[PDB]
């Protein structure tokens, strides 16, 4: 019943050898008319968007908050004493602060030294193609003490204690508006309210309240937030080897052999969150530091 | 050994009917003149069983709902439903917090496989349950008479071997062997074919049990005369009752239509496996381990079996059964509907299906003319000339001379079909004067009876004097009718224009010539006569003889012939000529005698002018038949007693070699054997019957058609479809709608497996260049499941874009319904655009997002990632697992939509398979409601609130609805200027690849 | 701010006209 091999009419595989020219012939000018069609759609969208900015940017509303240590489950699980235990950890830190270096940043005429107080928004004029390529502030390693790179001691933030610095989702034209009056959440954490986006951890519940004993924050000149002068973004094009700003977070006495949650949750009006998405906003991490 | 049980029933009968009064009455034990004692039938009625057929095999309720829940299109959904839970469970041994994607597909697909059986049932439920509604038979007792006594007891309380009356009016209890008559006539109708009621006659006449006039049957009706007989078979073991079992035992088939779809579903699975094994190497050869090939391989598979399909065929054949119904043509198996549209031989009965089984005044012979009175049913034919006095001589003599009337109840019945006591012929006489000369009632009694002389053995004549009507006053009339040879003589005056003339040789062989001309027509001629007893000669008042004949027996005046036959049924001839046209061979499969098949067969269309036979060339050529040449004659009658010693392959040369075949003189078994020959050649026959001579032929036949009053129970159960007006032009309807189903089916089927390539397309290339999932599930099924469903429906609805029922029925090796032509248009070109048209709403989407499409290559790896919420766009920014999981979602939502788009135009193509859009217009008001409802539909899927949450199929930007437009147009425009080229060039290439 | 679309009035533009197609598709199939 499947002995379509052959006919005596030159039949293979079904049909005989002149047939097969015929329909492999069509089918290649037929689906050659096709992809050539569907790439002359895709190249007139191509000319619908813009190059300095996407079209739509709704999606992004809430910008989210990440960490260092992209774990699998946000869990940090080592042990303070076998170095290959947070070996995964150590690795990731090091090659996201590797951009961050003093020799990484070295060319003037693409950084530029906004300061070490935190200062008001910097807007480099309109989004569109009329001036050069901006310019990026500069975000040394040493504003992040006691978390710091390969500076003086390359500590790799495990040896006890270790260090989970947060980082804010990269917005094209975002402007981030901290808090104000209305703070019935708003901790005296730090005075500088007006020029920083305020980011403040805790546990969860109960528990992970008081298993977290002290926790340190560290950011630029000293602030747990996001300093206004690094902000708005204008794309990777115009904005190429772009630094968004960085703060740490380091908890000291923690219950060691018990696995605690922590929220980093950030504060703004600019800064919405979401029940189904919990990196909208704020943070979560599943920490445990068995000896 | 029931193989060997069938054989024995299909094999002819014998019996012992050819025995003494004596030794009849030695083999059963029973008195010739007082029956049995009563307590003897205790001892006969508990013994072999209760003298009525074994009631047919019980299935019951539940059986019908398994039996359309498995099937042979169910099965392909189990299979994809049981492979969803082997995927499922494949996919929860390994991964942590599952998804529960394909524990809702395989439920789905149970869900669909039992829906589908369900609305099955209940339609097919629907047609038995009417049917049950219309076989109100009641009990009809046999009048036995036991220890010397009359008495009238239930049928089921007869015995074998005791003495039974029949009346004239009772019907046939069980097979009887007369003994005494007295000028009975059964009516053997429903069982052997015979037209013309037999006479029953105590002694043996032919060997063959049927054909012989000493023996009764089961299920006939004694139409006149009186007889006595002894109970030969009883119960099943009787003639009709060894029939009715036989065709409970014979296989139905397999139909046409599900052949079909079995070849559809076979070339399915052929190119979803073919795929899936293709791609599972692909996969593997990629970059994906054994473990993930797996899934990929089921999920392949899987994605390649239509499931709407199902549902969309069947509501597609139920609503073609709906129009049959309507139209009174029932048919019990939903699938049969098809069968008629596919037949290309047309097996015939005769007495009761073509003819309506009723002697009626056919033509008439008065004043040297044949005057041929309509022989409609409905009163609807040429009137016949009624304006001489020999028309009133003739309808006196025939409405005087006449035993009796109709019946009690017989008022409000129309004049034909109303029961009338009585012979055939008297019947036939009292209906055409009831209809072209006024009434009978009031004519009659006008006319005062004296002294009538019945029908005589010798001397065989028929006469009654009566009183003379109004004043004309010859004091007398004296009626005679007869043998149109035996009137003849004893007559010698001749009733012409109005007055008398003598028995001129010259005008009296022009008698002879009409004689020959309506027996030879195939109808039953009489002779009536009438005259005027001179009252100067003959007294007035009482003179009268009836010992020593007085009235004068010899020179009366003829005054016509009245020939009678029972006619074709009104729309007959017509479907005959149709299904000529359309190339159905017409075959007339009948046990009436030869005399009356040919005629029949000449009248209604299957024994057409200027083909002659074997004899009537021999005839022509005053020759032996055995000189001439049978391929000479196209046409030919095959005699059933010839058929009898004939084998199988010359059965075979009887029915290539002729194209106008009449088979008469067969038995009910032999029915089957030409049934069987017609089905050895490959061709769909259908057997059109009403007795239960026709029941194993429309029990064998591919489908089987009855009469809905005119048809027995037997063959009315073994059937497939009714015909509840019994109107024979419901089998026109029936082919017409079977080819049109057929291309809609065609059409249907076309539209679905279009949208299959835009349905995986996207999931294969998801894997292949490891891109975001362009198309959901979910989305899948609100395709499938949802929009695409009033589409293929009304797809159902469409008409014919030519003459069907001039074309040749389709070849059941040829013509197939799925074929590879039908596939390289859905899976080759149209699905392919359609395929297109959403990547490229998927790009437009993503891109004006941030995410261009050239970025999207290899981000699947980190997109499904529900952790890296840092996922960098073409323009630097982060996006979180439920911001970019937001974007494919609402990714998702708009490729279904362009789905619905594309199909648009997919639907307006696969409305027409040759004709242009405009040629046939899309008058079909379903289609619209389709396009509209699908539109409506998919806006709801997605502008709905809540639906981000539920299906997670958020809403559209509106600029999104007008990214699959041109793709649209471009399929319409494409498959144009196709069928515009087919029209044009119905040449090669452009035919032969194309056209589905 | 670019970062925010009037989702209600697109989501009752398309509660509009999936209602006004269905009853017009109505209408051409309850056709008098
Ligand atoms: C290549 C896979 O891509 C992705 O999944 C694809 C393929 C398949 O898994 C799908 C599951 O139903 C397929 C299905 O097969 C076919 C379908 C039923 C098919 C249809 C047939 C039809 O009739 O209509 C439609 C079309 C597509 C389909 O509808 C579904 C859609 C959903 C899928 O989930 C899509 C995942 O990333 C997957 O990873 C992981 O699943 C995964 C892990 C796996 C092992 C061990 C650890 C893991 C840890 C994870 C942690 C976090 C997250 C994931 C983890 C990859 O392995
Ligand atoms: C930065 O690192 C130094 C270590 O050189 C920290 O010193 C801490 O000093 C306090 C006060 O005596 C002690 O209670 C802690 O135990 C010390 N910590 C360690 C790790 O030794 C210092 O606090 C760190 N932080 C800052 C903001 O300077
Ligand atoms: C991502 C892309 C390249 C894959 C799309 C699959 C294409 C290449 C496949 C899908 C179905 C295939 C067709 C299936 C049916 C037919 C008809 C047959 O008598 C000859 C082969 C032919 C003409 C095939 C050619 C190749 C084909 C069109
Ligand atoms: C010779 C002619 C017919 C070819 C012209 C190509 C036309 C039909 C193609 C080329 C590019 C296409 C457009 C590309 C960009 C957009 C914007 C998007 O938000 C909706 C689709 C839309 C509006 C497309 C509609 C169809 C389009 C205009
Ligand atoms: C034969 C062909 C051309 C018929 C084309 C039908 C067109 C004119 C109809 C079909 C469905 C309609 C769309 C249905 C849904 C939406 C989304 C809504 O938020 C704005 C209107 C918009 C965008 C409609 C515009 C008009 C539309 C695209
Ligand atoms: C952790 O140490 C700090 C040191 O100041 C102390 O105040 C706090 O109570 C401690 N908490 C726990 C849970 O040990
Ligand atoms: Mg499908
Ligand atoms: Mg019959
Ligand atoms: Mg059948």
């Amino acid at each position: 019943k499947k002995f379509i091999w052959n006919s005596e009419k030159k039949e293979f595989l079904g049909r005989t050898g002149g047939s097969w020219f015929k329909i492999l012939l069509f089918y290649v000018i037929f689906y050659g008319c096709l992809a050539g069609i569907f790439i002359g759609t895709i190249q007139v969208m191509l000319l619908t968007i813009s190059e300095f900015k996407p079209t739509y940017q709704d999606r992004v509303a809430p910008p989210g908050l990440t960490q260092i240590p992209q774990s699998q489950k946000t869990e940090i699980s080592f042990r303070p004493n076998d170095p290959q235990s947070y070996e995964s950890y150590v690795v990731s830190i090091v090659r996201f602060l590797e951009k961050y270096k003093d020799l990484a940043q070295k060319d003037d005429m693409i950084f530029e030294d906004c300061g070490n107080v935190p200062s008001e928004l910097k807007e480099r004029g309109e989004y569109n193609n009329e001036r050069g390529e901006r310019k990026v502030c500069r975000f040394r390693l040493e504003w992040l003490g006691n978390c710091s790179g390969l500076n003086d001691e390359t500590y790799g933030y495990k040896d006890g204690k270790p260090c989970v610095i947060i980082k804010l989702n990269r917005v094209l034209g975002f402007k981030p508006k901290p808090p104000k009056n209305e703070s019935l959440e708003t901790y005296p954490v730090m005075k500088y309210n007006p020029y920083v986006l305020p980011v403040h951890c805790t546990g969860k519940r109960d528990e992970d309240k008081e298993k977290v004993g002290t926790m340190e924050y560290f950011g630029l000149g000293g602030y747990p937030g996001f300093p206004l002068q690094y902000y708005p973004y204008y794309g990777k094009l115009l904005q190429p080897k772009y630094l968004q700003p960085l703060m740490a977070v380091q908890f000291t006495n923690l219950t060691m052999d018990t696995e605690i949650r922590i929220e980093c949750k950030a504060y703004g009006e600019n800064i919405g969150y979401s029940e189904k998405d919990r990196f909208q906003g704020r943070f979560d991490v599943k920490i445990e530091v068995k000896s | 050994k029931e193989r060997d049980m069938d054989e024995l029933k299909k094999e002819v009968s014998m019996d012992d009917h050819k025995l003494s009064l004596d030794e009849l009455h030695r083999k059963y034990g029973t008195d010739l003149s007082r029956g049995l004692t009563p307590a003897r039938a205790a001892e006969i009625l508990a013994r072999d069983g209760p003298n009525a057929l074994t009631p047919p095999p019980t299935t019951p309720e539940w059986v019908k709902f398994c039996r359309q829940l498995f099937g042979g299109f169910s099965m392909l959904l189990w299979i994809g439903a049981i492979l969803c839970f082997l995927a499922y469970g494949i996919q929860a041994a390994t991964e942590e917090e599952p998804q529960n994607d394909n524990l809702y597909l395989g439920v789905v697909l149970s869900a669909v496989v039992i829906i589908t059986g369900c609305f099955s049932y209940y339609q097919e439920a629907k047609s038995s349950k009417i049917m049950e509604s219309f076989k109100n038979m009641v009990p009809q007792q046999a009048l036995v008479i036991r220890n010397g006594e009359k008495m009238s007891i239930n049928a089921e309380e007869v015995v074998v071997g005791d003495l039974v009356e029949v009346k004239g009016g009772d019907r046939i209890p069980a097979d009887l062997r007369i003994i005494s008559a007295n000028g009975c006539k059964v009516d053997n109708s429903s069982l052997t074919g015979e037209s013309e009621p037999q006479t029953r006659s105590p002694d043996f006449t032919n060997e063959n049990p049927l054909e012989t006039r000493n023996i009764a049957f089961f299920s006939t009706n004694c139409v006149e005369g009186t007889a006595r007989g002894i109970v030969v078979y009883t119960g099943d073991r009787t003639v009709m009752g060894r029939i009715a079992t036989l065709a409970s035992g014979l296989e139905g088939g397999q139909t046409p239509i599900a052949a079909e779809i079995e070849h559809f579903i076979h070339i399915i699975t052929g190119v979803a496996v073919f795929l899936g094994v293709s791609f599972f190497i692909l996969s593997l050869i990629l970059e994906y381990t054994w473990l993930e090939a797996v899934i990929f391989l089921i999920g392949i598979i899987v994605a390649n079996v239509p499931e709407g399909l199902l549902a969309t065929v069947t509501v597609c054949l139920t609503l073609t059964a709906k129009r049959m119904a309507r139209k009174n043509c029932l048919v019990k198996n939903l699938e049969a509907v098809e069968t008629l549209g596919s037949t290309s031989t047309i097996c015939s009965d005769k007495t009761g299906t073509l003819t309506q089984n009723r002697m009626t005044v056919a033509h008439m012979w008065s004043d040297n003319q044949i005057h041929e009175a309509d022989t409609t049913e409905n009163q609807s034919g040429v009137s016949f000339d009624k304006t001489s006095a020999t028309w009133l001589a003739l309808s006196r003599i025939a409405g005087l001379c006449n035993r009796a009337v109709f019946q009690a109840n017989q008022e409000n019945l129309p004049i034909l079909k109303r029961a009338v006591a009585g012979d055939a012929s008297e019947s036939a006489l009292l209906k055409c004067i009831e209809l072209c000369c006024g009434s009978v009632k009031e004519m009659r009694e006008r006319y005062t009876k004296i002294v009538e002389i019945p029908f005589n053995s010798t001397n065989k004549y028929q006469l009654s004097i009566h009183k003379n009507p109004n004043t004309a006053e010859p004091r007398h009339l004296l009626v005679m009718k007869g043998a149109p040879e035996r009137i003849l003589d004893r007559c010698s005056s001749i009733l012409i224009h109005g007055k008398e003339q003598p028995l001129d040789e010259e005008l009296k062989d022009a008698f002879q010539n009409a004689y020959l001309e309506l027996g030879g027509l195939g109808e039953r001629v009489l002779g009536f006569c009438h005259l005027f007893l001179p009252d100067e000669q003959f007294p007035e008042g009482f003179q009268f003889d009836t010992d020593d004949v007085n009235f004068p027996l010899d020179n009366l005046c003829f005054v016509g012939l009245i020939s009678m036959i029972d006619p074709p049924r009104a729309a007959v001839p017509d479907a005959v000529g149709k299904c000529r046209s359309a190339g159905i061979k017409v075959i007339m499969v009948t046990g009436d005698h030869p005399i009356t098949a040919k005629a029949i067969a000449k009248g209604v269309g299957i024994i057409s002018e200027g083909n002659e036979t074997v004899e009537d060339i021999a005839a022509r050529l005053n020759i032996p038949v055995s000189q001439v040449n049978p391929r000479d004659a196209k046409a030919c009658v095959v005699h059933g007693s010839d058929l009898k010693d004939m084998t199988s392959e010359q059965l075979d040369d009887i029915l290539k070699y002729h194209t106008e075949i009449v088979f008469a003189r067969t038995s009910p078994q032999q029915k089957l054997i030409i049934v069987e020959g017609c089905q050895r050649q490959g061709a769909i026959v259908a057997v059109t019957g009403d007795g239960v001579n026709d029941s194993p032929a429309s029990k064998k036949a591919d489908i089987g058609v009855a009469m809905g009053i005119a048809g027995s129970d037997v063959s009315k159960q073994a059937a497939d479809m009714i015909l509840l007006d019994d109107n024979f032009a419901s089998i026109v309807t029936g082919v017409e709608e079977g080819r049109l189903i057929f291309d809609n089916l065609k059409k249907s089927i076309a539209y679905t497996l279009t949208s299959n390539i835009p349905e995986i397309t996207p999931f294969l290339i998801f894997i292949i260049a490891n891109i975001p999932l362009p198309l959901g599930t979910v989305t899948i099924l609100c395709i499938d499941l949802g929009t695409d469903m009033v589409p293929a429906i009304s797809l159902a609805y469409e008409q014919a874009e030519s003459d069907i029922m001039k074309r040749q029925p389709r070849n059941p090796k040829t013509d197939k319904l799925v074929n590879e032509q039908l596939i390289s248009m859905a899976y080759g070109q149209i699905g392919m655009i359609q395929a297109l048209g959403g990547f490229f709403t998927y790009f437009v989407i993503l891109a004006e997002n941030g995410f261009l499409p050239i970025h999207l290559l290899g981000l699947r790896v980190n997109w499904d990632d529900r952790w890296i919420n840092d996922v960098e766009d073409s323009y630097g920014q982060q996006w979180t697992y439920e911001q970019r999981k937001i974007v494919e979602f609402t990714c998702h939502t708009p490729f279904f939509v362009t789905i619905v788009v594309v199909q648009w135009a997919d639907l307006v193509i696969c409305k027409t398979r040759r004709n242009s859009v405009f040629q046939q217009g899309m008058k079909n008001k379903i289609l619209i409601f389709g396009l509209f409802e699908e539109t409506a539909l998919a806006a709801f899927l997605s502008y709905c609130p809540g639906m981000g949450v539920a299906l997670r199929m958020y809403p559209l930007k509106p600029t999104w609805w007008f990214c699959a437009f041109p793709y649209s147009l471009l399929i319409f425009v494409y498959d144009e200027v196709r069928k515009l080229i087919i029209r044009r060039r119905p040449g090669g290439w452009v035919e032969k690849e194309t056209y589905y | 701010d670019p970062f925010y679309y009037d989702y209600e009035t697109v989501r009752n533009g398309g509660l509009i006209f999936a209602a006004l197609a269905f009853i017009v598709g109505l209408i051409i199939i309850l056709s008098k």
